[PDB]
């Protein structure tokens, strides 16, 4: 039994444009533990990205945090792209 | 099942020496003890599973390697007389859990000297029973006496017609100390054999007094006029009489 | 004080794919992680600024050595689990013991495996015996319940060292733990799909991340559907939630003994 | 941990019991242990304890109160055989053992008939002894150099099941009468002529 990757993509503080913020992925319940994540920008993967280190659920599956510090903009699409063994090609998530 | 060896040895200070340790319990926690008088036992290594050791209380002078799941050895760099002392391998099936014991190997007994020049090996004489004990208790007791030996590593048995007894037999638990104000002092040991009169007054009953003296090897240098303090087995006998 | 968790996670990973540490173990106090070990660094190291100047470098050096030992019991019975199944390949194995120490003073204690992500065995410390889920586990159960002294040992573990540990990471880590950040609540109201109106009653910026959010209705239970929103950490060590309804509405917020009202 | 007390040393008599304690103050606690040494042997277990209570192995009971912080280990209907040395040992948080410096037992054996004598023996090819007194009697060492003494040793005649207590003294002007006048001797030992 493998679980595929619940993905939610939001910002640390309500988001306003031209204001410096937090884009946050958070990636959980999945099982088995390898699991790759990116953050994006208009497509291309950003490169100064922190994260938590692999977390532990009580139900044995298993949990992550992505960030970057970003300032959004009414044209910049940013989004969360995730792959696992569930899934065929990795999964980009938009920030909604 | 842990077979630790040797049992005994004599080193010169400078000298360096490995003891040997093997379990075939499938235990995966491995430990070096020593054991001195008036304080418990201080692990100097310990190796928790294959592929790890660390330091125990008192590891300054020792080395150890886990050379696989079965062994762990303890090596002495350079013997140092305080590293005179008792040393005990033990294993657990693990470690980290409450529960576990440990299980322990036989010991080695290790004496390191600045020079070899005062290991003797014992004297042996054997005391005849007193005819007053005889007539008073119609029972017979034997002395047996093993003198001037250095170091303190000897093992003394009765044999009655070539065969080992044990019962009507004590042997002092310590040998004591023939100089007691000196540091190198050698040392004494005491048994007695008790027999029925009948048994002692019986010609063709032969008694002896063996004392095993663990000494010096074949490797040792000696230079001096009397023989080399070998290993060696030193008796004394009597026969019974009417 | 709140209620307050200490628990240590392992993951036993068999045959594993490029990049997958073969071991890993994490400490926790509450949602923060506390250590860390895996199978690579083979180091015990502390994951909280407050557990790396508390303790003493021989903390480190002593549990390093533990955790080389449980990788190595990890393995085996990895191996030995795998056998019992006939299984080959990649396969998980994983283990989670802790205690709590609740708000009223009263105690409990866990401690759990799992093979593949799902339960396998389940420790009962009021009665010494273990909770298999199949054949396999009841196989494990009956080896670990042959030994009365290691059930003992267990129990003293979970209801005593595990809470004099919880207590003292609690001392150590207070500026964070034991801080509160009230929770920033508004309501917002939107005409969704045609004749639609969405109550959206939104939460972020508290500590702890135990909250309660409820909808209510003239003074009593929405009987309608609600919407919830996870608890999410936001980055800076504080959380976001929500909770929405449809069309007198009231938002009701409840965090770390402060009651919030949002009428609409 | 930081510390583990039992006593050095205790004495009692066959038949009878004894009960070791172990009082420890240590850094968390894990369980503790005992183990039997005897003299020259390694130390074998005979006990853990980690909860309250009191456990029974054949004559041996260990018991436990984490409240008071102490054990004792118990032995009943005492043979001569129990005359060992106790270790306490304590695992304290981190899974490390503090152990005690040991309970030497020292096991007085029952004289049923005593025969207080000091007997003179001649090699073979010489040497006192102390013989056949009552356990109460204690051997005190010499107080001049070249004159050596054992301490008490307890033979068993097991076919004739007699036991039987002696002290051997030696020297190179030394003479039986005045071997044991350092130690308080009975006042019905016979000293033959």
């Amino acid at each position: 039994i493998q679980r595929t990757p619940k993905i939610q993509v939001y910002s640390r503080h309500p988001a306003e444009n031209g204001k410096s913020n937090f884009l946050n992925c958070y990636v959980s319940g999945f099982h088995p533990s390898d699991i790759e994540v990116d953050l994006l920008k208009n497509g291309e993967r950003i490169e100064k990205v922190e994260h938590s280190d692999l977390s532990f659920s009580k139900d044995w599956s298993f949990y992550l945090l992505y960030y970057t510090e970003f300032t959004p903009t009414e044209k910049d699409e940013y989004a969360c792209r995730v792959n696992h063994v569930t899934l065929s090609q990795p999964k980009i998530v938009k920030w909604d | 099942g842990v077979t630790q060896t040797p049992k005994f040895q004599v080193l010169k200070t400078g000298q360096s020496m490995t003891l040997q340790c093997a379990q075939d319990m499938n235990h995966n926690s491995m430990y070096w003890y020593r054991q001195d008088p008036g304080m418990g036992l201080r692990l100097i290594y310990y190796s928790a599973s294959e592929g790890t050791t660390d330091k125990g209380e008192v590891p300054n002078g020792y080395n150890v390697s886990r050379l696989n799941k079965r062994e762990f050895s303890l090596r002495l760099e350079s013997a140092a007389p305080s590293q005179t002392s008792v040393y005990f391998c033990a294993s657990s099936v693990w470690t980290g859990e409450g529960s576990g014991e440990l299980f322990f190997g036989e010991g080695s007994r290790l004496t390191v000297l600045e020079d070899l020049k005062n290991v003797f090996p014992p004297e042996v004489a054997v005391f005849e029973p007193s005819e007053a004990e005889i007539s008073h208790t119609q029972k017979a007791t034997l002395v047996c006496l093993a003198t001037g030996f250095y170091p303190d590593h000897v093992e003394l048995s009765w044999w009655v017609n070539g065969k080992e007894v044990h019962s009507g037999v004590c042997t002092d638990p310590q040998p004591l100390k023939e100089q007691p104000a000196l540091n190198d002092s050698r040392y004494a040991l005491s048994s007695r054999l008790r027999v029925s009169a009948t048994f002692w007054q019986n010609p063709r009953n032969h008694f002896r007094c063996q004392v095993q003296f663990y000494g010096l090897s074949e490797n040792d240098e000696w230079t001096q006029d009397r023989a080399k303090p070998v290993t060696q087995i030193v008796s004394a006998e009597a026969w019974g009489r009417a | 004080m709140r209620t307050h968790s200490l628990r240590y996670f392992r993951l036993g990973v068999s045959d594993p794919i490029h990049g997958v540490p073969e071991f890993i173990s994490v400490g926790y106090v509450d949602s923060h992680p506390i250590t860390t070990y895996d199978s690579v660094t083979r180091q015990k190291e502390p994951r909280a600024p407050w557990m790396a100047e508390n303790l003493a470098p021989d903390h480190w050096e002593r549990y390093t050595q533990l955790l080389r030992g449980w990788q190595q019991m990890f393995k085996v019975e990895l191996k030995r689990l795998q056998r019992h199944y006939n299984h080959s390949g990649s396969h998980t194995y994983q283990r989670m013991i802790g205690c709590e120490l609740l708000e009223d003073g009263s105690t409990t204690g866990f401690l759990q495996y799992a093979y593949d992500g799902q339960d396998f065995l389940i420790f009962n410390k009021d009665t010494l015996s273990w909770l298999a889920v199949d054949n396999v586990a009841h196989t494990i159960k009956q080896a670990w319940e042959a030994n009365q002294h290691e059930l003992l040992y267990q129990k003293n573990w979970l209801e005593e060292e595990c809470i004099a540990w919880l207590k003292r990471f609690l001392e150590y880590g207070k500026d964070t733990l034991q801080r509160t950040e009230p929770p920033l609540v508004r309501v917002n109201r939107k005409e969704t799909f045609p004749g639609v109106t969405a109550l959206f009653c939104k939460a972020h910026g508290f500590y702890p991340p135990e909250i309660y959010m409820t909808w209510m209705k003239n003074g009593e239970e929405i009987v309608q559907e609600i919407d919830y929103g996870d608890i999410l950490p936001s980055g800076d060590g504080t959380y976001q939630a929500w909770a929405s309804i449809e069309l007198l509405y009231s938002c009701h917020v409840e965090h770390s003994g402060v009651h919030m009202v949002l009428q609409v | 941990g930081q510390n583990i007390d039992q006593p050095t040393e205790m004495t009692a008599t066959e038949g009878a019991i004894v009960q070791i304690n172990c009082t420890y103050q240590t850094s968390g606690f894990n369980g503790l242990f005992w183990y039997q040494q005897h003299a020259g042997e390694a130390p074998t277990f005979l006990s853990y304890n980690v909860l309250d209570g009191l456990e029974e192995k054949g004559r041996f009971s260990s018991f436990l109160s984490r409240s008071k912080g102490y054990s004792y280990l118990l032995l009943k209907e005492l043979q001569m055989k129990d005359s060992a040395s106790y270790l306490c040992a304590v695992k304290d948080s981190n899974y490390q053992l503090i152990w005690g410096a040991g309970t030497k037992l020292i096991i007085k054996p029952d004289i049923q008939n005593p025969d207080p004598a000091v007997y003179q023996l001649r090699d073979s090819k010489s040497v006192c002894l102390f013989t056949d007194f009552d356990s109460q009697t204690n051997v005190s060492q010499s107080k001049d150099s070249d004159v050596y003494i054992t301490d008490k040793c307890v033979l068993d005649m097991r076919s004739m099941d007699f036991k039987s207590n002696s002290a051997v003294a030696w020297s190179n002007d030394f003479a039986c009468a005045n071997a044991f006048n350092n130690s308080i001797i009975p006042e019905d030992t016979f000293f033959p002529s």
